[PDB]
């Protein structure tokens, strides 16, 4: 609002205020448990023993053999897909981020637009009445002085 | 900071000096985004002194920059108007700059004052030499209208 | 010992309500008195306006090609005539 | 929404007391001068 | 190409016509299955209101590391965990929020007394310096 | 920002200068006249035509008012002589005479009374059916202007001597003047509330002064320059806005000039080819009245 | 250089892309 | 008398004000000076000695 | 979007408010002209031996 | 992202309730204002029958490159049908080699 004040009638304020403040006064079990677990962080632990590669053995040693094995060739057969094709799909999905990103700004910067003319119609229609405020009480003041000379003039 | 623009005699390309005057370039750089200097008349071009264009309203006067109605413009020593094609600014007073400016077709040494120098054309020089040679009316007016197709910066 | 965050952070738009408005608020008005004034041309102007907008800046590098002969504005060869209702009686006095 | 809505409003209320109590305080000075006299 | 509801990209996105929004079908279908309505608009909506439209689909291209095994395990591991995070500095967010709404609005109670008597405090002064020009 | 059809309505007619044009209380209507001892009367919304024509006076209108009723006109005759007019059906209702010279200016009164002013050096109370002065004020110069107050014992007179002189109907007491201005006064206007008198002068100072019964001295409120006179002598009207905050004057350079009241110039639009003889301001809407002398007058915002 | 308008004005690249108009 | 709460000046002057059932100070009113002696409440519910 | 409404709403609510004041400073002002029309009426009969 | 119309991309897109396509506004509502029908099923649409877009909304929005649960749970689920395609065809031969 249109007025010329200092910070620290803005602490005066604050402080009228606070002195009268004094004055006068889904979620589910699953993800509940595991919160109440995790508020602490305590990250979840499973099985990372895939690369020790368990020496000559028992029947572990084996199974790792073969869990190894199967899984390198699944890592295989998955890379030689991804480079059957390329990065085509990754082209394709920077051309959607930058249509994404485009899209935002526009609408940003049009309500840029639209707060800023609400803006100065508020100032405009604020800065009128508050002209109008001001010479009304000049006027006033003006008119004090009048009543208090006038009566002590009639004596 | 670069910005073309597509001109009816050709295609103009324009180097901003950031680092020398940053206040006064970032202006025109993110009006050339916003690009309302489509379908905007070079409204004054004299033989061998400006072309001065920028105006939404064509009328030789307005002109908003993104403060709104002008600002400060900064100038120090090694800048200078000594070539034909440095992109400076039009003002009319201590501090009015506004969104118009204009192109240098000759030294005008004695211009290095109250403008503000902005700018550089790399390419499409040629442009602005046909541009001095365009029908001109008996105020420094082109007859026909020398409008500006779009404006993209790069 | 004050309550910064509660002042501080409120009136950081809050002054940006006061002090962003004057930004873009001297861009509409601008734009629209020349319009409104000149899209009446110097001639028959249609917008009745304040005076002190009226220095009317004609805004530009000022041409020094040209020569005293044309720094006038007339609309004969020789110079600028236009109509006066001036009564009979002073005229001939003056 | 809510919180952005009762803060600004608590610095309009509070501009307004802070007018209010300047111009009223400066009031009760000029009529403790009035009545003086 | 953003869903109103989760932030994900829909594969299948479809439109409804009391207000056509980019929304996914399981969504969708759990709220019906909640609630025979469309909470947006507060209107009934039915299993046809929405339409299957035709997209290319965005691609996901995989990172250097996804090839099942720990690749995959230890990568669901971790966005389980950073998922639970966000959900923590949403809920504390939540309620921190409740409270310093409460607090400013209790504030702001305080405010409007104070408006309250300083506007007799004003009228009566006034009052009284009119009253002395007599 | 008004009921009008186009901001700005420029309006033709008479085959002279116009002299006066002031609006109707009502605010509908308006009459207008000058040296073609005719009278028109206008329609400020619709199609803004002429329903009447006031003819039958044998010299200038140097004046003319209104009455509250809306109903009757006043009308000052540069050949000695007031007439009556009644505006709904044009006729002549009486015609007052008396007075020894061209009369300058007239006022009406909020209860049926009149005065003016003329070059014989007088001044007269006029009762709307008396036919005769009732009251006469003879002064050593010709006077020019008179603005009377509402409340309806004051009157103030301006002449040659440049000060205004204010005068008591029932005392007689007129030891009181509003000295200030170094020349002839043109025209003279009194507030809505009655409070302030607005003059312009020769001098090409508009000058504001206060009708009140005490004052602080120097009652010179505050001085306006920039509409200035020309050498036709020409009587340059004053007129008050609705809301008494903007005051208005015209000037021989074609120029409207109106004021805030307050010292600061607003609008100095131009747009008249001639002197610009009268101006008012609508009791409604914010329009203002051009009254010039070439043969056009000019409705406002 | 004093050459003025002694020919016209080369022909515009048009809005509509048009190289040459 | 309503027993939702209650108040206890100090000898600093200051009052701890605390509602009755949660049994938590929320007001603290110190303006006076010396030990205040007593404090009693009345009956009509608004008057205070 | 939050700064928008938010100003959307200091409108409404200055929209609202300031009729108010200005109503106030009428009557203000109303009070304060019947007060100096009283005081000039004296001084007024004051001024008939003038 | 393809326009039938024009063949050209739609500077703007709309999508028809009618049926599922995508427009640009400007020769949708031509031909929305030449008559009340599709321009491709030839069903009878109108401008409300227009959808704009309101992508923007209020959520967060997410990646479709790693951090998405449904994209892992995809992931698990195409090893899960290559597998069973493995599974088949092995199987299909045991049987014939048996």
């Amino acid at each position: 609002f249109e007025s010329t004040y200092n910070e620290e009638d803005r602490s005066a304020a604050a402080q009228i205020v606070e002195e009268e403040l004094k004055r006068s006064g889904s979620d589910r079990l699953e993800n509940a448990i595991v919160a109440a677990g995790k508020g602490e962080k305590l990250a979840a632990i499973d099985v990372q023993r895939y690369i020790q590669l368990k020496p000559p053995g028992t029947r572990e040693s084996l199974l790792q053999s073969a869990v190894v094995w199967e899984y390198q060739k699944s890592r295989n057969d998955n890379l030689y897909l991804l480079e059957k094709h390329g990065e085509k799909a990754f082209d394709s999905s920077l051309e959607a981020l930058e249509v994404q990103l485009e899209l935002l700004e526009k609408e940003l910067v049009n309500t840029k637009k639209l707060s800023q003319g609400c803006n100065r119609k508020r100032k405009h229609y604020q800065m009128e009445v508050g002209a109008r405020l001001a010479e009304a009480e000049v006027k006033f003041g003006q008119l004090l002085q009048s009543s208090i000379q006038c009566r002590v003039a009639t004596l | 900071a670069n910005v073309e623009l597509q001109t009816s005699l050709g295609k103009i390309l324009i180097e901003l000096y950031t680092e020398h005057a940053p206040k006064t370039c970032q202006n025109f750089y993110t009006l050339a985004k916003e690009g309302y200097y489509d379908g905007v008349i070079f409204h004054r071009v004299i033989p061998d002194f400006v072309i001065q264009g920028g105006d939404p309203t064509g009328t030789g006067r307005g002109g908003t920059s993104i403060y709104g109605d002008k600002f400060d413009d900064e100038i120090h020593s090694d800048l200078h108007h000594t070539g034909a094609g440095i992109l400076s600014m039009a003002n009319a007073g201590p501090n009015t700059n506004s969104s118009q400016f204009f192109i240098t077709l000759a030294p005008t040494p004695w211009l290095d004052g109250k403008h503000t120098i902005f700018g550089r054309v790399v390419s499409g020089l040629s442009v602005c030499k046909r541009m001095g040679l365009i029908r001109t009316d008996s105020s420094d007016r082109p007859i026909e209208p020398l409008k500006i197709i779009k404006a993209v910066a790069l | 010992d004050s309550e910064e965050q509660e002042n501080s952070q409120s009136p950081n738009i809050q002054p940006l309500l006061h002090t962003e408005n004057l930004a873009p608020a001297v861009v509409d008005n601008v734009k629209d008195d020349l319009i409104v004034s000149k899209g009446g041309n110097s001639r028959e102007l249609a917008r009745n306006v304040p005076v002190n907008e009226m220095v009317q800046p004609a805004l530009g590098p000022a041409n020094p090609f040209v020569t005293k002969e044309q720094d006038s504005i007339k609309n004969s060869i020789t110079g600028y005539a236009e109509r006066e209702y001036v009564p009979n009686f002073v005229f001939n006095q003056e | 929404q809510e919180l952005s809505t009762a803060l600004y409003s608590l610095d309009a209320a509070l501009r307004v007391i802070s007018r209010l109590t300047k111009e009223r305080d400066e009031a009760r000075e000029a009529l403790a001068k009035f009545s003086d006299n | 190409m953003f869903c109103s509801i989760s932030g994900e990209t829909p594969k299948e996105p479809v439109i409804s016509r009391v207000s056509g929004n980019v929304y996914e079908k399981r969504l969708i279908e759990q709220v019906i299955r909640e609630t025979s309505k469309d909470p947006v608009t507060q209107q009934e909506c039915t299993l046809e209101d929405l339409v299957p439209v035709k997209v290319p689909d965005f691609v996901r291209p995989r990172p250097p590391s996804a090839t099942s095994l720990p690749a995959l395990l230890s990568l669901f591991q971790e966005e389980w965990d950073s998922v639970a995070l966000e959900q923590f500095e949403l809920r504390r967010n939540l309620t921190e929020t409740k409270q310093e709404l409460s607090t400013a609005l209790y504030s702001l109670d305080a405010a409007l007394r104070v408006i309250s008597r300083l506007t007799k405090e004003r009228d009566e002064a006034r009052e009284a310096l009119a009253k002395f020009s007599d | 920002t008004s009921d009008l059809n186009v901001p700005n309505l420029q309006m033709f007619g008479h085959t002279a200068e116009v002299l006066v044009a002031r609006f109707d209380p009502s605010g509908s209507y308006f009459a207008s006249g000058g040296m073609d001892r005719q009278i028109l009367l206008w329609n400020v919304f619709g199609d803004v035509k002429n329903y009447g024509v006031l003819n039958g006076c044998k010299g200038a209108i140097t004046d003319l008012q209104w009455s509250r009723d809306s109903r009757v006109v006043y009308c000052s005759s540069s050949d000695t002589h007031l007439m009556s007019w009644d505006a709904v059906s044009g006729q002549k209702i009486r015609k007052h005479k008396g007075h020894a010279g061209v009369v300058n200016a007239l006022d009406v009164l909020k209860v049926e009374l009149l005065t003016s002013v003329s070059d014989d050096c007088t001044m007269k109370v006029w009762d709307s059916r008396s036919k005769d002065c009732i009251k006469t004020i003879e002064e050593k110069y010709p006077l020019t202007a008179v603005a009377i107050a509402q409340q309806g014992t004051q009157v103030f007179i301006g002449g040659i001597d440049g000060a205004i002189k204010i005068w008591d109907l029932r005392n007689n007491h007129c030891s009181h003047v509003l000295k200030g201005h170094k020349d002839i006064i043109t025209s003279l206007a009194i507030s809505k509330d009655g409070s302030s008198l607005l003059s312009n002068s020769m001098d090409n100072t508009v000058r504001i002064f206060d009708v009140k019964p005490f004052a602080s001295a120097q009652r010179q409120l505050q001085i306006f320059e920039g509409a200035i006179h020309g050498q036709e002598h020409n009587l340059l009207g004053v007129a008050w806005s609705r809301n008494s905050r903007f005051v208005g004057a015209g000037s021989s350079d074609k120029n409207v000039y109106v004021w805030s009241a307050t010292g600061d110039l607003r609008y100095v639009l131009p747009g008249h080819e001639g002197s610009v003889n009268h101006v008012d301001f609508h009791p409604h809407q914010d329009i203002i009245l051009s009254c010039s002398s070439d043969r056009t007058i000019f409705l406002g915002e | 250089r004093s050459a003025k308008s002694a020919g016209n004005t080369l022909a515009l690249q048009v809005t509509s892309s048009g190289a040459v108009d | 008398p309503d027993g939702n709460l209650f108040v206890a000046g100090l000898e600093n002057g200051e009052l701890r004000f605390f509602e009755t059932s949660s049994g938590n100070e929320l007001t603290k009113f110190g303006p006076h000076s010396s030990p205040v002696k007593t404090l009693q409440f009345g009956e009509n519910g608004y008057w205070l000695v | 979007r939050k700064n928008l409404t938010c100003y959307e709403f200091l409108y409404n609510q200055e929209r609202l408010a300031l009729p108010n004041r200005l109503e106030a400073a009428e009557i203000e002002l109303s009070k304060m002209q019947q007060i100096e029309a009283y005081a000039q009426q004296d001084y007024a009969r004051v001024t008939g031996q003038n």
